[PDB]
């Protein structure tokens, strides 16, 4: 099976990058690791712009 | 722990250069907004109406790809649910279109002259990408060599 | 006098541990305080 | 700071945890015994290594509160030796295991507001306040840690109380379940402080079997869960057989003479006595929680029963946290941070003018 989520993780890496979300490979990795778990996806994707923007409001 | 890796996604998101109270702030930030969803059609579907849109607006190979890689995907579901909801903020020859002259037993139709026009505008995006930058690098230096003195410098406040 | 407490505690007993207008008179506030928690802890 | 910071004191059944909100990990850790002569003022490690002319007493020893006297005494060593602060600038959220009585939340601010004079509080059932950290406010969770056990189902951010059951089973039944076997099964052994010491040992290093039946003929045939323990002190204890049958009592709970339901009956029961409406959406995330994650091996029993639980028409979906043996501390950290909660936070203002049972009607 690590054979197959090796590959599987790199063709999810496309699909990512085409859908123009703001994940890189290491945010990636965070997101599937972080999905693995159980929680909602769509309850991910209201935290992760809230970051983005406090972020900015530093600098 | 779970709430552990969202300090890890503070982590990645906010990189160091303070910097030892943004990140609890960011932390608080992460937690915040997680629970008020939570007090108040399949998975692929949405992809295909996402590739109508890209045909819409042209480029049919990229539509092409974004379809043939969920085909062999379901030939993991739960990240796909976050790219769909992530989608449209984040960054972004061939001689085998209008070149007749490469193949084997090239398709006959006569000539073109409206694909081969728009041949040119596929360098034109470029030619008028590549000076927009020297137009934003003049005006970032301009912003230095005009101005009353030190306003852009803290040395004044030395 | 709170200088010679905790320098005693770190010097012969050999423990590194833990111990836990005008310019509007900020030392009262945290002087008295410090002692009262440190002199105990010793 | 820009207003005044939060402060979290969690009263647990085997140690007591205090600290300020903006942290993950505790500020101290003492344990909860209270010295009474058999020093005289106070409560933690000197109250034990003084417990020869002090007699053995605990506040907190089934899980909740059952000695009020000495609970206000382990508060009064909270405030001085454990914080020391100015306690008018600090509001501060007390935990208690699920579901506190009314009557137990009126004596509770009744002291919180003399022994520690709070400016404005919070009492929180555990098992929400532990699944607020394992990143979702809906579920059923199963919290066994060293004091009280329930299944609590929960479903629109607070708990369903007809179906939450209440099980009998603590850290205090387990160390007595250890002394019965160990004396049981022939050797000397009397003593206190090897029963603690071996305690820790089934704790960490001891196996909970995935089922019976394997590992039955596992070490029927060869006995594999054979372990050596080399002690400083140089204790020797050893055999794989007496390790299987020390944590077997929950699969089959009359295995020890108890009588409550075990893991799968009591999941079970709760979930069938939850509705069939809101099931499905309860079952799609499904925690695992308690202090029993000092070894992670009963997280596999469980998961297995789990799925043997539910029909196949709905698969299991369950969190199994990385970590879950801080989980009440972090479930107070992570509550506290919110601007939201702020408004269900009570003042002393309101305690005062509509007398204590106030605190039952805006908390809760």
């Amino acid at each position: 099976n690590l054979n197959a989520v090796r590959e599987t993780m790199d063709v999810l890496l496309e699909i990512s990058r085409i859908l123009n979300t703001g994940l890189d490979m290491e945010t990636l990795s965070i997101c599937v690791r972080l999905c693995e778990q159980g929680i909602n996806p769509e309850a991910l994707s209201s935290v992760i712009k809230e970051l983005r923007k406090a972020t900015e409001a530093l600098k | 722990s779970i709430t552990q890796l969202f300090d890890d996604l503070c982590e990645a998101l906010l990189p160091a250069a303070n910097r030892k109270r943004a990140k609890r702030s960011l932390k608080k930030v992460a937690y915040n907004a997680l629970f008020t969803n939570l007090f108040q059609l399949p998975a692929r579907n949405k992809i295909l109406m996402l590739s109508f849109d890209l045909r819409v607006g042209g480029l049919g190979p990229k539509a092409d790809r974004l379809e043939e890689l969920v085909e062999e995907l379901e030939a993991v579901g739960s990240v796909l649910d976050l790219l769909v909801q992530l989608a449209g903020s984040g960054p972004p020859r061939d001689y085998f279109l209008n070149n007749k002259h490469v193949g084997r037993n090239v398709p006959y139709s006569g000539y073109d002259c409206d694909d081969l026009s728009v041949f040119e505008m596929d360098v034109q995006s470029l030619i008028s990408r590549e000076e927009c930058l020297c137009h934003s690098m003049i005006q970032e230096t301009l912003q230095v060599m005009e101005a009353a003195p030190g306003t852009g410098l803290p040395t004044v406040g030395l | 006098l709170i200088g010679k407490s905790i320098n005693f505690l770190h010097q012969v007993c050999h423990d590194q541990t833990p111990t836990t207008t005008d310019l509007e008179n900020a030392f009262q506030g945290k002087i008295d305080a410090a002692y009262f928690e440190t002199s105990k802890y010793l | 700071d820009d207003d005044i910071a939060a402060l979290v004191v969690d009263n647990g059944s085997g140690m007591c945890k205090a600290g300020f909100a903006g942290d993950d990990a505790p500020r101290a850790v003492f344990p909860s015994i209270v010295g009474r002569p058999r020093k005289d003022s106070y409560v933690g490690d000197e109250a034990q290594s003084k417990r020869g002319i002090l007699t053995l007493k605990y506040p907190i020893e089934h899980g909740i509160v059952t000695n009020w006297d000495d609970m206000e005494k382990i508060w009064h060593h909270t405030f001085y030796n454990e914080l020391r602060v100015a306690p008018e600038e600090h509001p501060v959220l007390l935990t208690e295991a699920p579901l506190n009585p009314k009557a137990n939340r009126e004596k509770m601010t009744q002291i919180m507001f003399e022994t520690f004079n709070t400016p404005a509080m919070y009492v929180a059932i555990q098992a929400v306040l532990s699944l607020y950290a394992s990143g979702r406010t809906t579920g059923i969770v199963m919290d066994s840690g060293d004091g009280v056990t329930h299944t609590v189902p929960i479903y629109e951010g607070y708990a369903l109380p007809h179906a939450i059951l209440r099980l009998d089973l603590a850290g205090r039944d387990l160390t007595d379940y250890l002394m019965k076997i160990l004396t049981e099964r022939g050797y000397s052994f009397t003593t206190t402080a090897e029963r603690e010491i071996v305690r820790d040992i089934k704790e960490k290093l001891c196996y909970v079997a995935l089922d019976f039946e394997q590992e039955m003929a596992t070490a029927a045939s060869s006995s594999s869960l054979e372990k050596s323990y080399e002690l400083p002190d140089g204790q020797v204890i050893t055999i794989g057989n007496e390790r299987f049958r020390c944590p077997e009592a929950l699969f089959q709970p009359s295995f020890l003479g108890m009588e409550s339901c075990g893991i799968h009956e009591t999941t079970f029961n709760s979930i069938m006595k939850c509705d069939v409406d809101i099931r499905k959406d309860l079952y799609a995330n499904t925690v695992l929680s308690g202090g029993t994650t000092m070894y992670p091996g009963i997280a596999d029993r469980m998961q297995k029963e789990i799925t043997a639980l539910a029909p196949s028409t709905m698969k299991i979906k369950i969190i199994a946290p990385p970590e879950r043996k801080y989980s009440v501390w972090i479930g107070g950290s992570i509550l506290a941070s919110l601007s939201t909660f702020q408004q269900m936070w009570i003042s002393k203002q309101e305690y005062d003018e509509s007398g204590p049972s106030i605190v039952h009607r805006k908390c809760f």
